C-alpha cells in the first residue's frame, strides 16, 4: 500500500531534444480515444479543429465531428436542442455531472484525459506502464472486485478495468492491434492532447541553439575586442629621485 | 583579393555609418531567408516521414 | 532574433485559434419567409439574412447608376435575385439599424441616420458606401455557410 | 526661419544629402523587412519564396 | 556620485595602451588560457569542493538510509 | 557641449549607464545586477501580454491558462517565458546575494539593506504568482503557507482571515493575489531605482574588497559589453527551459485543477522555496516555524553587524572562504530535504542543516573572521 | 548638519517639496499640479481595491461590480470613489492645461510637451476604464471610437481587428483593457515624475509671467498648507458626489449588460470626453474625423510655436483674455452639443463650434498677441 | 438582502422556504429540488433569454435588479409608466 | 534647479515681518475683503463674461429650435 514502482524509459520518437511527434502514431491514437476511452473519459480541453492540418485533413476533421450529437444553445422558442458537430466543438463529456461519474464508474472518478502525461509522474511511460503492466494480485493481499491489481498505481488498488486487449478495433494503415501497439498510439495522442506545440518548440530550439552557436562566439569577440585595450595595457611605476 | 575581402568591404560598406546600417538590414533580409529555410530543411531531415508535410499525399481529396 | 520575438508577441494580440474559427457560421434558408429578418451573431456584429420578394426586386433595379456616391449597381451585388444575405452594421461608425419598419426600402439607422433600401445602399444621410455583404457560394438549396 | 536662408547653408544641405538619402534607404528595407510588406518584396528573387 | 577628475590622487604611474585594430583579440587563448583555469582550480579547490562533497556523501547515504528503512525481514 | 552632461534625463543615463566609473576588475558575479533588471523587465513584458487573456475568478481561472498555451497566438511561448523567468529571477537573486555576502558589498549598508527588501518583495511576488493557474500546487502551496499566520498570538486568527477574505484560500483569495501580483513588479522597479542610487554614492566593490579609485574605468564601452554577453547567456538559459524543457522546473500537480477537499501526496514549491520550506518543516512548533521562516532571510539584515574581519572581501580569507562553501551546500542540503517527504532520515539531517545555517551565519563566520585577523597580527 | 540636505532620498524631497524657491504670488490655479497628483494616487488607491474583486471575463465583468457594490464591505464607496475620482482628474487636467495657456507656462517647453504626453496616457486610460464594467455605454462606446481606425489608409483595418483581438470588441477586448488600464497609471506615475523633474530647472510660473527670482519663498510651509486646504476641497467635492450624486455624472445605459446586437437610443461619452465626441461627429469624412479627432489635443503641442506676443501672460493682455474665454465658451458649447442628438440645431453650430475651436488657437489667439504688442510700440 | 432591513431574520427565512430552487449535484449525478434558504438569489421565470419572448409577447421583459438607474428619470419614470397607462389617441391603432 | 543664495542680485530692499503669534489672521475679513472681489469681478467682467453670456444665447436659442422642428401646422 505505502511502497510504490517507478515507469522505465521506453524509446519515444518524441523524446529526444529535436524529436517530432509521429503524426501517423498520433492519428492511430485517436482513433484508439474515439471507440475506447471517450465514453468513460472527459477531453475538454481539446476540439475537433485541433486535429485540422496535424493528423486529419479539413474534410476529414468535419466528418469526425458530424458522428455526435452535440448539445447546442438557445433556440427561437426558448429549449435546448442536438445538432451535427462543428469544427469548433469540443470532445464529448460522457458524464455532465461530477458525481454522476461515480455512480456509473465504481464510485472512484476518471480524471479529465486532455493533460495527463504532463499531469503524472513519468509522463507517457507511466500511462503506458499502467495499462501495458496491468497482472494478477499477489497473496496477502485480497484486491475486492471494485478495485482491480496494477504494480503502477500509487497505492496499487485501481478502479478502472483495463481497457486494452489485443484488438479494440482496426486502422486504416494495415497495423496489427496488439496490445503494446494500442497503449503506444493513445501515449503519442496522448502527447500531444498535453503539449500541441511540441513540434513547434522542438524547431525553434534548433534555430536557438544554432543562433546561439553563432552569436555567442560573436558578441564575445565583440567584447574580447574592446576589452584588449585593458588586457594587453602595460604598467610602469616612475617615483622620483 | 588583390587588397582582402574585409578591406573591400570596409571602403565600399562599413566606412559610412549609413552604408553600415544599411548593410545589416540588407544582410538581415537575406539572412532570414537563408536560415529559416536551411534551419526548416534540417528540421526535416531528423524528422523524416514523421511530419504531415510529408503524410500530406496520402490524404487527397 | 528581435524580429521573431517582437513577432510572436504581436501575433499574440491578432488572432486567437478559437474566435479565428467562428469565423464561418450556419444558418437555415428555410426558417425565414418573404420579408423578415432574422437576429444571429456572425463574426461577433449581426447577420441580417432578408427575403427578397416579387414586390421588391424590380423597384431596385429601376434607380439610376450615377445617383449614389460611389457608382455600384445592384444585379452585381447579388449571386441571385431570390436571396440577399446582409451585415446589420453601418459603414461609417458601425450600428444595428431597425429593419423593415423604414422609409426607402425598409432598413433605417437609430445611431445618426442613414436610409437603406432592399440591398442597403444609402439614400440619406452622411455615410460614404453601400451596406457590407459576405462572399457567397451554394451546395444545397435549404443551409448556406457565410464563407 | 530667414536666419538659415544663406550660401553655407545651401553648401551645409547638400553635404549631408547622400546621407539623408541612405538614412532613408535604411528606414525603407527596415521598415519593407520588419512586416514582411509583400507590395515591395514580390519584386526581390531570394525572398520571393511564399507561394500561395 | 562620483565622476572622473575627482576620485583620487595618484602620482608617477604610466600606463602603456594599445589600439584595438592594432592587436588580436585572442592573443594565446588556449596556449596561455588552459593553464591558468587549471592554475585558479588548483588554487581553490581545498575551500570549494570539501563541503560539496560533504553534502554528496550527506546525499548518498540518507536516500540509501531512506529506503532501507520500510521493508523488514522478521513479521 | 556634450548634451549627455547637461539635459536633464540624458544625465541620469550618462550619470548610471556610460561615464559612472567602475572598477577594472569586477568579476562575471557584478553581471547579475543588471540580469536581474533584465529579468524584472522581461516578467513585466511576458506577465502582461498573459494578463491581456488571463481570468482572475476560480471559474475559467484554470481554462484560461490553458487557452492561453492552446489558443492565444504563441501563448505558449510567453507563458513558459514568464514561468522559467520567474525562476531565472531567483537563480539571479541567489548569486547576486552570494557574491555580496562573499565580497563584503553588505557593508554598503543602504544598498544591502533596500536589497533585503526587494529579496523579500520578488518572493512575495512569485508566491502569489504561483496561485494564478488555479492547480492543485496553486492551491495547496497557498493553503499550506497562509495557515502559519494562525500561529501569531492574539493577533493570528484574524489575519489569516483578513489575507483570505473568508475562512480559507477560496474565490476572493486568487483575486486579490492577482491584484498584488500585478502591482507588486512596479513597486520592485521603483525600490530597483532607489537600490541604484543608493549604489552610485558609492560605486561598485571588486573581487578584492581594496579601493578601485586608482584603476576607474568608464562603464561604457567595459560593461555595456560585458552586460550584453551576459544577458546573451542569460537568454540561452532561459530559453533551454522554455524551449526544451519547460516542465523540468514545475510541479506535475498544477496540471490538474484546484480541489479543496483533495490533497495531494506531496506538497512541495519551486526549487527557490524549497531550502526555506526545509528550515518550517524541520521544528515542531507551530510559531517557532514562521519564526525561524522568517528570520530565514531577515537574517541577511544582521550580515553587517557580524562583520569582524580586518579585510572587506573573502579572497585573502582561506577559513572565511570554507565556512562560505560550507553555507552553499548547506543550502544545496536544504534545497534537496525541501523536495523530499518527512520520514526517517529526512527529520534528522533536515533540522541538522536548518541548525547549521543559523550557526554558520550568527556565530562560525563571525568567529573565523576574528582569527583570521589574529593570524596576520591585526 | 541638516540631514534634509545630505540624505541622497531626504535631498530629493528637500528639493521638491521642502526647500524648493517658489514664486510668492501663485494663484489657486497653480493649485491642481498637485491635485492632480492626489487624483492619481486616489485612483490607484481605489483601482486596486476593485481589482481584489472584478472579473476581467465578459459572463461575470458586470456581475462583480454588482458583487462589488452590493455584498463587499464598503464596495460602493470604493467604485464611485473612482468612477467620480477619474472625472475630478478630469476637472483638474482642464484647469491645469487651461492655467497652463493663459499664464503662458506652455514656454517651458518639455515640461509642457511632457504634460501634452500625459493628458493623452490619462485620457486613454479612462477610455479603456470606462469599458470594464460591460455595461452598454462601455460596449457601444468602445465599438463607436475603436472602429474610427478603420478610416486609416492601407493600415486601417488591420489595425482596428489587432487592437479587436477578433472582429469586434469581444471577449478579449475586455481583457486586455484591464491589463492596459492596470499598468498605464505607473507609467503616467514615471511620466509625472519626469514632468516635474524639468519644471524644477526652471521653477514655477507665475500670475504676471515676469521672474519671480526677486520674491521667492520656500515651498515649506507657504505651499504645504496651500495644498493641504487645496486637497481639502478636492475631497470635498468628490465626496459631495460619492455621497450625494453618484449617478450624476454617470449614463444609467451602463446598468444594463452589453448587448452588441441592441444599440442605445442615445451614445454619449462621460462630459471630459464630449467637446472631443463633438468635433468628431462634426465632419462627415470618415478619415477627416479621426485626423481633427487626433488634432483636437495634439494642437496643445503647437500653441508655444503659436506664441506672438512680447510678454508672457495673459494678465495685462484684454484682447487675449476676451480669446481666451471665447475657447472655454467655445468648448463649453462643443461640450453641450457632444451630448445632443445630431438634429438640425445641433449639426450646424456643432460644426461651427468645431471650426472656431482650431481658428482661436491656431490663428486668431496669434493675431490678438501681435496688435497687442503694436498697441505697446513693441 | 432583506434582512435587518424590511424583514426580521425569521420572516425573511419563511419568505425564502416558499419556492422550490434547483439545488447542485447530488450522491448520485443527478439535480434535485429544496426549500429555499436566505442564500438563494430571488427565482427567475425564464431560464432561457428567449424562453421570455414567446411565454409573453416576443418583446424580452428587463431584469428588475436595477431598473431606477437604468431608465432616465428613475422611480418617477417607472411610477409614471404603470400609473399613466391611457387609451391611444386617433389615427394611431394600437395593435393588440 | 536653483536653490537659496544662487539665484538672483538684489540690492538695497527691507522687509519688515512680523510673527503669525503677533497678528491676527483675518485682519479686515469683510471689511476690507468685500470692496476687493468686488473690484477685481470689476475688473474683469467685461473680459470673462461676454464669451459666456454668447454660449447662453446660442445655447437657449439652439433647445429652443430643436423642440420647434419636429412639429408641423399643415400635412
Ligand atoms: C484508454 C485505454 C484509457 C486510459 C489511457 C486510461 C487511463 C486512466 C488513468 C491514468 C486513470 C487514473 C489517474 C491516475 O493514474 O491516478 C484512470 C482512471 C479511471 N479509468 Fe481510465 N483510462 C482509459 C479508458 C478507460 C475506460 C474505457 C474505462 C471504463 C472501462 C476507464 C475507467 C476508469 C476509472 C473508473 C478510473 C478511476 C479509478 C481510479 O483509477 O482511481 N478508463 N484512467
Ligand atoms: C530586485 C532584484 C535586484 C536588482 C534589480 C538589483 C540591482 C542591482 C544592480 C544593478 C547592482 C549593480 C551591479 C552589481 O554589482 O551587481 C546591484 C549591486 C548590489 N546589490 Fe542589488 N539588486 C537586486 C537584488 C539585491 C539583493 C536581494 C541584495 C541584498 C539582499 C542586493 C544588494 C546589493 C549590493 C550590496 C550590491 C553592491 C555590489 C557591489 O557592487 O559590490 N541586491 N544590485
Ligand atoms: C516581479 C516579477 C514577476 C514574477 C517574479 C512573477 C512570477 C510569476 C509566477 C511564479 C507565476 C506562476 C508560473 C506559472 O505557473 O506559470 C506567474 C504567473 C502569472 N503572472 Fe507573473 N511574475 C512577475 C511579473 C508579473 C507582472 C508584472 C504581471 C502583470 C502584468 C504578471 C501576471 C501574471 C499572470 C496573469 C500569471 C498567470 C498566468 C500563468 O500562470 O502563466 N506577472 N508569475
Ligand atoms: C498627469 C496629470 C499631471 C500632473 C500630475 C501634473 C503635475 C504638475 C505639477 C505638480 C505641477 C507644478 C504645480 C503647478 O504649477 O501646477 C505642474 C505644472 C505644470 N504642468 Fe503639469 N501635470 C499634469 C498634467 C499636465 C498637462 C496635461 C500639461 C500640458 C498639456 C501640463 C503642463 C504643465 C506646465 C506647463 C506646468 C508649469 C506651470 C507653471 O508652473 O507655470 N501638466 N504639473
Ligand atoms: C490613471 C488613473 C485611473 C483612471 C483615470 C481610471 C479611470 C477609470 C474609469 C473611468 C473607470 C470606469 C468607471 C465606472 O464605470 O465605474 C474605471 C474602472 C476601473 N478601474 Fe480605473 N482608473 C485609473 C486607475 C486604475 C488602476 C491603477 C487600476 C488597477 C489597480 C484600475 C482598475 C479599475 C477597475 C478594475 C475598474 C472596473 C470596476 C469599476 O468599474 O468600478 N483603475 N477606472
Ligand atoms: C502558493 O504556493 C506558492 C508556492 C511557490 O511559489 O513555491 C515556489 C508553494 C508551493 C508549494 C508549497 C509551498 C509554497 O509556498 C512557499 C512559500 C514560502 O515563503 C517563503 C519563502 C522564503 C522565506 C520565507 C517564506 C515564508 N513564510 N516558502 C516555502 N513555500
Ligand atoms: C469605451 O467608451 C468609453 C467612453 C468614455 O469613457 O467616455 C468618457 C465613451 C462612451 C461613449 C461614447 C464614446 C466614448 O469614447 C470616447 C473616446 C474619445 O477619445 C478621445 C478623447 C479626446 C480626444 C480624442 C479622442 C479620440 N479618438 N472621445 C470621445 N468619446
Ligand atoms: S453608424 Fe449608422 S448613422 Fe452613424
Amino acid at each position: 500500500s505505502d511502497l510504490e514502482l517507478h515507469p522505465p524509459s521506453y524509446p519515444w520518437s518524441h523524446r529526444g531534444l529535436l524529436s517530432s511527434l509521429d503524426h501517423t502514431s498520433i492519428r492511430r491514437g485517436f482513433q484508439v480515444y474515439k471507440q475506447v476511452c471517450s465514453s468513460c473519459h472527459s477531453m475538454d480541453y481539446v476540439a475537433y479543429r485541433h486535429l485540422v492540418g496535424v493528423c486529419y485533413t479539413e474534410d476529414e476533421a468535419k466528418a469526425l465531428a458530424e458522428e455526435v450529437e452535440v448539445q447546442d444553445g438557445p433556440n427561437e422558442d426558448g429549449e435546448m436542442f442536438m445538432r451535427p458537430g462543428k469544427l469548433s466543438d469540443y470532445f464529448p463529456k460522457p458524464y455532465p455531472n461530477p458525481e454522476a461519474a461515480r455512480a456509473a464508474n465504481n464510485g472512484a472518478l476518471p480524471p479529465d484525459l486532455s493533460y495527463i502525461v504532463r499531469a503524472r509522474h513519468g509522463g507517457e511511460d507511466y500511462v503506458f506502464s499502467l495499462l501495458t503492466g496491468y497482472c494478477e494480485p499477489p497473496t496477502g493481499v485480497s484486491l475486492r472486485e471494485g478495485l482491480y491489481f496494477n504494480p503502477y498505481f500509487p497505492g496499487q488498488a485501481i478502479g478502472m478495468a483495463p481497457p486494452i486487449y489485443n484488438e479494440v478495433l482496426e486502422f486504416d494503415d494495415g497495423t496489427p492491434a496488439t496490445m503494446s501497439q494500442v497503449a503506444k498510439d493513445v501515449c503519442t495522442f496522448l502527447r500531444w492532447a498535453a503539449e500541441p506545440e511540441h513540434d513547434h518548440r522542438k524547431r525553434m530550439g534548433l534555430k536557438m541553439l544554432l543562433m546561439m552557436g553563432l552569436l555567442l562566439p560573436l558578441v564575445y569577440a565583440m567584447k574580447r575586442h574592446k576589452w584588449s585595450v585593458l588586457k594587453s595595457r602595460k604598467l610602469a611605476y616612475r617615483p622620483p629621485k | 583579393v588583390a587588397p582582402t575581402l574585409t578591406a573591400r568591404l570596409y571602403s565600399l560598406l562599413f566606412r559610412r555609418t549609413s552604408t553600415f546600417a544599411l548593410t545589416i538590414v540588407v544582410g538581415a533580409l537575406f539572412f532570414e531567408r537563408a536560415f529559416d529555410q536551411g534551419a526548416d530543411a534540417i528540421y526535416e531531415h531528423i524528422n523524416e516521414g514523421k511530419l504531415w508535410k510529408h503524410i500530406k499525399h496520402k490524404y487527397e481529396n | 532574433a528581435a524580429k521573431n520575438v517582437v513577432s510572436q508577441f504581436v501575433s499574440s494580440m491578432s488572432a486567437s485559434a478559437d474566435v479565428l474559427a467562428m469565423s464561418k457560421i450556419e444558418i437555415k434558408l428555410s426558417d425565414i419567409p418573404e420579408g423578415k429578418n432574422m437576429a444571429f451573431k456572425w463574426r461577433g456584429k449581426p447577420l441580417f439574412v432578408r427575403h427578397r420578394t416579387k414586390k421588391e426586386i424590380d423597384q431596385e433595379a429601376a434607380v439610376e447608376v450615377s445617383q449614389l456616391r460611389d457608382p455600384q449597381h445592384d444585379l452585381e451585388r447579388v449571386k441571385k435575385p431570390e436571396w440577399v444575405i446582409l451585415i446589420g452594421v453601418c459603414t461609417h461608425l458601425g450600428c444595428v439599424p431597425i429593419a423593415n419598419a423604414g422609409d426607402f426600402g425598409g432598413y433605417y439607422c437609430p445611431c445618426h441616420g442613414s436610409h437603406y433600401d432592399a440591398s442597403g445602399r444609402i439614400r440619406k444621410g452622411p455615410a460614404p458606401l453601400n451596406l457590407e455583404v459576405p462572399s457567397y457560394e451554394f451546395t444545397s438549396d435549404d443551409m448556406v455557410i457565410v464563407g | 526661419l530667414t536666419r538659415f536662408l544663406g550660401p553655407r547653408y545651401r553648401q551645409l544641405a547638400r553635404n549631408w544629402v547622400p546621407t539623408a538619402q541612405l538614412w532613408g534607404a535604411v528606414g525603407a528595407v527596415g521598415l519593407v523587412w520588419a512586416t514582411d510588406s509583400r507590395l515591395i518584396l514580390d519584386w526581390v528573387p531570394y525572398i520571393n519564396g511564399k507561394f500561395k | 556620485g562620483r565622476q572622473f577628475g575627482h576620485l583620487t590622487r595618484v602620482r608617477h604611474v604610466i600606463t602603456y595602451s594599445l589600439s584595438p585594430f592594432e592587436q588580436r583579440a585572442f592573443p594565446h587563448y588556449f596556449s596561455k588560457g588552459i593553464p591558468n583555469v587549471l592554475r585558479r582550480t588548483r588554487a581553490c579547490i581545498l575551500r570549494v569542493a570539501p563541503p560539496f562533497v560533504a553534502f554528496y556523501l550527506v546525499y548518498t547515504w540518507g536516500t540509501q538510509e531512506f529506503e532501507k528503512s520500510k521493508r523488514k525481514n522478521p513479521a | 557641449t556634450n548634451i549627455r552632461k547637461s539635459h536633464p534625463l540624458m544625465k541620469i543615463v550618462n550619470n548610471a549607464f556610460i561615464d559612472l566609473p567602475a572598477p577594472s576588475n569586477i568579476s562575471s558575479w557584478w553581471n547579475f545586477g543588471s540580469l536581474l533588471g533584465i529579468c524584472l523587465i522581461l516578467q513585466i513584458l511576458t506577465g502582461l501580454f498573459l494578463a491581456m487573456h488571463y481570468t482572475s475568478d476560480t471559474t475559467t481561472a484554470f481554462s484560461s491558462v490553458t487557452h492561453i498555451c492552446r489558443d492565444v497566438n504563441y501563448g505558449w511561448i510567453i507563458r513558459y517565458m514568464h514561468a522559467n523567468g520567474a525562476s531565472m529571477f531567483f537563480i539571479c537573486l541567489y548569486m547576486h546575494v552570494g557574491r555580496g555576502l562573499y565580497y563584503g558589498s553588505y557593508t554598503f549598508l543602504e544598498t544591502w539593506n533596500i536589497g533585503v527588501i526587494l529579496l523579500l518583495t520578488v518572493m512575495a511576488t512569485a508566491f502569489m504568482g504561483y496561485v494564478l493557474p488555479w492547480g492543485q500546487m496553486s492551491f495547496w502551496g497557498a493553503t499550506v503557507i497562509t495557515n502559519l499566520l494562525s500561529a501569531i498570538p492574539y493577533i493570528g486568527t484574524n489575519l489569516v482571515e483578513w489575507i483570505w477574505g473568508g475562512f480559507s484560500v477560496d474565490k476572493a483569495t486568487l483575486t486579490r493575489f492577482f491584484a498584488f501580483h500585478f502591482i507588486l513588479p512596479f513597486i520592485i522597479m521603483a525600490i530597483a531605482m532607489v537600490h541604484l542610487l543608493f549604489l552610485h554614492e558609492t560605486g561598485s566593490n571588486n573581487p578584492t574588497g581594496i579601493s578601485s579609485d586608482v584603476d576607474k574605468i568608464p562603464f561604457h564601452p567595459y560593461y555595456t559589453i560585458k552586460d550584453i554577453l551576459g544577458a546573451l547567456l542569460l537568454i540561452l538559459a532561459l530559453m533551454l527551459l522554455v524551449l526544451f524543457a519547460p516542465d523540468l522546473l514545475g510541479d506535475p500537480d498544477n496540471y490538474t485543477p484546484a480541489n479543496p477537499l483533495n490533497t495531494p501526496p506531496h506538497i512541495k514549491p519551486e526549487w527557490y522555496f524549497l531550502f526555506a520550506y526545509a528550515i518550517l518543516r524541520s521544528i515542531p512548533n507551530k510559531l517557532g516555524g514562521v519564526l525561524a521562516l522568517a528570520f530565514s532571510i531577515l537574517i541577511l539584515a544582521l550580515i553587517p553587524l557580524l562583520h569582524t574581519s580586518k579585510q572587506r572581501s573573502m579572497m585573502f580569507r582561506p577559513l572565511s572562504q570554507c565556512l562560505f562553501w560550507a553555507l552553499v551546500a548547506d543550502l544545496l542540503t536544504l534545497t534537496w530535504i525541501g523536495g523530499q517527504p518527512v520520514e526517517h532520515p529526512y527529520i534528522t539531517i533536515g533540522q541538522l542543516a536548518s541548525v547549521l545555517y543559523f550557526l554558520l551565519i550568527l556565530v562560525l563566520m563571525p568567529t573565523a573572521g576574528t582569527i583570521e585577523n589574529k593570524l596576520l597580527k591585526w
